[PDB]
RNA sequence: UCGAUGUCGGCUCGUCGCAUCCUGGGGCUGAAGAAGGUCCCAAGGGUUGGGCUGUUCGCCCAUUAAAGCGGCACGCGAGCU
RNA sequence: CAAGUCUGGGCUAAGUGGUAAAGGAUGUGGCGCCGCGAAGACAGCCAGGAGGUUGGCUUAGAAGCAGCCAUCCUUUAAAGA
């Protein structure tokens, strides 16, 4: 799928989502990027679906950069079970995304293909997106 | 025909807006749409 | 391969009221469930437990079974006519007759009668198959 | 290319042509015959040599036609200079052929007519494009 | 290029930035002042420009100064700048990542491949009078797999960089083949 | 609500919703016609009799224009069973 | 239903106000910088609307028009593998 090979701990506390991405806000790799506008937990099955959606779109073409990674475990109790008796079992992993985060990047692809590409990938994401270019996104120094 | 996301299919498709509703007129029928 | 993914795309799952004992709830809960397979006509039921969700999956855990058996019963009849029919082994049904006595081979299918039997038993078969790939694929 | 409302443009074989395989009947759907374009046709192909003869047709609905012969397609004439038979399943930078500088002016003595330009160099740079079509290299 | 600049008295940061003026500070190895330079021209210029080409800064003193931007902090949510750092100059030798053009066609573009110009704006140590432009590199030799890098390039006389030279400047990698799927 | 709010199914009596099974209107159709498919508008009124099982539900017989799905304390025991 | 059908400036035409999301839309009103406007198409209206070549390959066929690949050049007023 797209989980981590090993982890010191298998289940971990839920947490929260205070706006601002902290990091990952500029392009820095490809030419066009997809930036998250709402905060959320993106399941690896979505990251995946979106990715495949792009390669599928411009089959045999440019390069894709997945800027996020699902390292946070998702717990879910069984069905018809009551509360308590311990924490649920891990059902998958998710990457936490905050507003401003550049989730994906593309390169070696026409500006038409780039747009269309990311527009399809955002239709697989639980949130709202924005497509970007490159310019001040040059924190080289 | 009747959907929530109505768009222009072919080049000849036109987006009319009559009686409060968003429609799509076009040469060939199969392309007709009424948002709803 | 070995696969059979019966997607819950052709199943009709019902949930009637429990039957038998129970209590103030056997009359109230839709425990009993019934999964139906339409392209076959097979139906599996279940009231073993006291929960619909533990019964529709446990009732599916069977339809998977019976099917793999009746979906395989075919692989037994569908492959038993692809092979052919000739195989009685009785006296009077030989494709080729081998003889070390007078020493010769009698291809009964062609009409040819080689004289090198001992030679054939070494793999030399280009020629009987040369004629065999004719008599056989010559009627179709 | 000629006139319309009853025409067809093909690139006939060379040497023999009467049956139906290549295009023998295709010209008959739009109006044609078997005794008008077979022997009373190869008068030109017997002259053009062999290989391909981009000669076409024009129907009138009475067994008449304007058999305006043409010069081998720049697609074929290039396989002679380089050598290859096809060209390439896919052109680009790799191709099973080669064509030096004046190699393209070898055809300069061939294609001079209907290209558009009478000269050899203002009409050869056109075939340098068929060297980016089939693939065929351009030694230099 | 050129651009107007004004002096900031140090009053209502977040406000002077809403009114339309973009905040900032100009410093160097001597003095350092606080100023405000509107988005209008700033934007327009900064994008064409960047942090490669120098700019003028005529204040109410006229005092036009040569500078290159060192720091430009965005706004995270919804791209926008909130600040900019200006490094004044002279004949004083300093650094700056110099633009990169890559005239050529890698052999990595015939059977599948695209150029990943890794460090497409290389940092080099050098003075003002020594400020080039499109510092091109050759790509006509980049095979599909294996790819160029380091400071193995055309550094015009005076180009005393600061790489390794190993710092992978660029590379060519394969496409996105439909052929995938898996599991197990 | 435990100083009590009788619990499945049936019968009787209905009434309401529409996400419509008929019947009326209608647009697409890979609509020749006849017959269908799919979506749109529309409950005004209709929406069968049996075999099996306590059954609800189902399967089956014989029909039908159709044999719609749900709510009402999975409607209705100071109405019956 | 006690006290302004008070004053000045905007917006909305949905009874929005007087519930809802992805996502749709030449709804409106207002700021933006780009096209490019007597080489006066912005829309109609008049003529064009080319040649190697049907590009090669693939293939029953692939002739701009399944698809893989390449996307250079010739002639003018214009014209794309
Ligand atoms: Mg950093
Ligand atoms: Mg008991
Ligand atoms: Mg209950
Ligand atoms: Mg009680
Ligand atoms: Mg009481
Ligand atoms: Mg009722
Ligand atoms: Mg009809
Ligand atoms: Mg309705
Ligand atoms: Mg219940
Ligand atoms: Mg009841
Ligand atoms: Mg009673
Ligand atoms: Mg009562
Ligand atoms: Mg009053
Ligand atoms: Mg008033
Ligand atoms: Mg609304
Ligand atoms: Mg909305
Ligand atoms: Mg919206
Ligand atoms: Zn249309």
């Amino acid at each position: 799928m797209l989980m981590p090979r090993r982890m010191k701990y298998r289940k971990q506390q839920r947490g929260r989502l205070k706006g601002a991405t902290k990091g990952g806000d500029y392009v820095a790799f490809g030419d066009y990027g997809l930036v998250a506008l709402e905060p959320a937990w993106i399941t690896a099955q979505q990251i995946e679906a979106a990715r495949v959606a792009m390669v599928r779109h411009f089959r045999r073409g440019g390069k894709i950069f997945i800027r996020i990674f699902p390292d946070k475990p998702y717990t879910k109790k069984p069905l018809e079970v009551r509360m308590g008796k311990g924490k649920g079992n891990v059902e998958g992993y998710v990457a936490v995304v905050k507003p401003g985060r550049v989730m994906f990047e593309v390169a070696g692809v026409t500006e038409e293909q780039a747009m269309e590409a990311l527009r399809i990938a955002g239709h697989k994401l639980p949130i709202k997106t924005k497509i970007v270019r490159r310019d001040a996104y040059d924190e080289a120094q | 025909k009747v959907r929530a996301s109505v768009k222009r299919i072919c080049d000849k498709c036109k987006v009319i807006r009559r009686h409060g509703r968003v429609y799509v007129i076009c040469e060939n029928p199969k392309h007709k749409q009424r948002q709803g | 391969e070995v696969e059979v993914v019966l997607k819950p795309e052709e199943l009709r799952i019902d949930v009637m009221r429990a039957s038998g004992p129970g209590g103030q709830g056997v009359n109230t809960t839709d425990s009993a469930v019934r999964v139906v397979h339409l392209p076959t006509g097979i139906t599996v039921t279940c009231q073993t437990t006291r929960s619909q969700i533990k019964n529709k999956e446990l009732a599916l855990k069977i339809l998977k079974a019976r099917l793999y058996e009746l979906e395989r019963k075919k692989r037994e009849e569908e492959l038993k006519a692809l092979r052919g029919e000739v195989r009685p082994i009785e006296w009077g049904s030989q494709i080729r007759s081998y003889v070390l006595d007078k020493n010769y081979v009698k291809d009964h299918r062609t009409g040819l009668m080689r004289h090198d039997p001992e030679n054939v038993l070494d793999g030399d078969l280009m020629d009987l198959i040369w004629a065999g790939l004719e008599w056989k694929a010559g009627r179709r | 290319m000629k006139k319309v409302v009853a025409v067809v443009k093909l690139q006939l074989p060379a040497g023999k042509a009467t049956p139906a395989p290549p295009v023998g009947p295709a010209l008959g759907q739009h109006g044609a015959n078997i005794m008008e374009f077979v022997k009373a046709f190869n008068a030109a192909t017997a002259n053009m040599g062999d290989a391909i003869v981009p000669v076409e047709i024009t129907i009138y609905a009475d067994r008449s036609f304007t058999f305006v012969t043409k010069t081998p397609p720049a697609s074929y004439l290039i396989r002679k200079a380089a050598g290859l038979e096809k060209g390439a399943h896919k052109p680009g930078r790799e191709k099973v052929g080669r064509i030096t500088w004046e190699q393209v002016l070898e055809i300069a003595k061939q294609k001079m007519p209907d290209l558009n330009t009478t000269d050899l160099e203002a009409a050869a740079r056109m075939i340098a494009g068929s060297a980016r079509s089939m693939g065929v290299e351009v030694v230099g | 290029y050129r651009l107007k600049a004004y002096y900031r008295e140090g009053e209502k940061p977040s406000a002077l930035r809403r009114a339309g003026k973009l905040p900032g500070v100009m410093y160097n190895r001597h003095l350092n002042r606080k100023v405000y330079v509107d988005l209008v021209e700033f934007d327009k210029v900064f994008r064409q420009a960047s942090i490669h080409h120098v700019i003028v800064l005529e204040l109410p003193d006229g005092q036009s100064l040569p500078t290159l931007v060192r720091q430009v902090n965005l706004d995270k949510r919804r791209r926008r700048p909130e600040h900019v750092d200006f490094f004044v100059l002279s004949d004083e030798p300093v650094e700056m990542y110099v633009p990169l053009r890559f005239v050529g066609t890698p052999a990595g573009v015939r059977a599948g491949g695209v150029l990943q110009e890794i460090h497409r704006d290389i940092l080099v140590k050098v003075s003002p009078r020594n400020i080039p432009e499109f510092i091109e590199v050759d790509v006509s030799g980049l095979e599909i797999g294996d790819s160029l890098h380091a400071s193995d390039l055309k550094l015009p006389p005076g180009v005393e960089l600061a790489v390794s030279p190993e710092e992978t400047i660029a590379a060519v990698v394969p496409p996105e083949d439909v052929e995938k799927l898996a599991e197990e």
